[PDB]
Parts: structure tokens; C-alpha cells; sequence
């Protein structure tokens, strides 16, 4: 649960996206900035625990 | 104006490459 | 960064949205300049996303 | 002539988005 810089194969629904890196044969083929300076992020859809009216 | 419309409205090689190798 | 997805009136009810890139679960989608009509005699909202129907 | 050649040859960003959507 410590907060730090991490590299995964899938963006978590809760995270701070920094970059998407496509690498191959030990070398990086492409880097794409995922920050607000470059893209407008569509927010994740997180449903509530209790449905409305329950 | 036609050149600016072309630059804005056409897929650039870097974007198409990255998306093509992203799927 | 400042003009990304800026919504400006083109003519009549047809409005022009500038180009821009969105991030959906880490996948980058780039959109060119596009046009869309508003709804007459109403306060409409222009946004980007997916509807329940679509 | 270069302008019309570039307009015809280069792919629309909308078309590229649709094709990337298909895959």
C-alpha cells in the first residue's frame, strides 16, 4: 500500500497515469505521455457500493 | 487553409504506428 | 494545450470542435476537427464519452 | 498538384480511428 512510482502491464482504475511505454528486445519503441499536458483522460466509471434506492 | 485542414484532419505516422502496435 | 477540444460556433447550430487526444484506459485516441449540431431552444452540453444506448 | 496528391494518398484520421476500433 505504499505510494511510489510503479510499472505495470495494466493501468489501475485508481492511479496517476504518467506514460505508456512500448518496448521490445530490451529497447523502447515508443513512449506516450498520459499526463493532462498531452491528453484529456476519460475518467473511470466507479459504481457505488449501495445501489440507488437500496 | 487547405494545408492547415490537411494537417489537422489527417492521421500522422507516429500516431497510427503507435495505435497499430498497441493492439 | 489551451486550444485542445475548444468548442466554437461554426455556423447556425453547427459548432466546431478542434482536434485533440483522449486517453481511455491507457489507449490514446486522436480526434480531428469535427462539427456537431446543438439542440434548438435549449441548453445543451457538448462532451466526449459513451452513452448507455451507444 | 502536391496538395491534391497528399489529400488523396494520406489516410483520414477518422478512417484510421475507425479501422483501429475494428481490431
Amino acid at each position: 500500500p505504499a505510494i511510489a512510482l510503479r510499472v505495470s502491464q495494466t493501468l489501475p482504475n485508481v492511479c496517476i497515469p504518467l506514460a505508456r511505454v512500448i518496448a521490445a528486445s530490451g529497447s523502447v519503441t515508443s513512449v506516450t505521455d498520459l499526463r493532462d499536458v498531452s491528453v484529456d483522460i476519460l475518467p473511470p466509471s466507479i459504481p457505488d457500493a449501495v445501489p440507488v434506492g437500496s | 487553409v487547405v494545408l492547415d485542414a490537411l494537417s489537422s484532419g489527417k492521421a500522422d505516422l507516429s500516431y497510427v504506428n503507435t495505435q497499430l502496435n498497441s493492439k | 494545450w489551451y486550444n485542445r477540444f475548444r468548442v466554437t460556433v461554426q455556423s447556425g447550430l453547427t459548432l466546431s470542435v478542434t482536434q485533440g487526444s483522449i486517453s481511455v484506459s491507457g489507449n490514446i485516441i486522436s480526434f480531428p476537427p469535427q462539427t456537431i449540431n446543438a439542440i434548438d431552444n435549449a441548453n445543451s452540453f457538448v462532451w466526449i464519452g459513451k452513452t448507455d444506448a451507444d
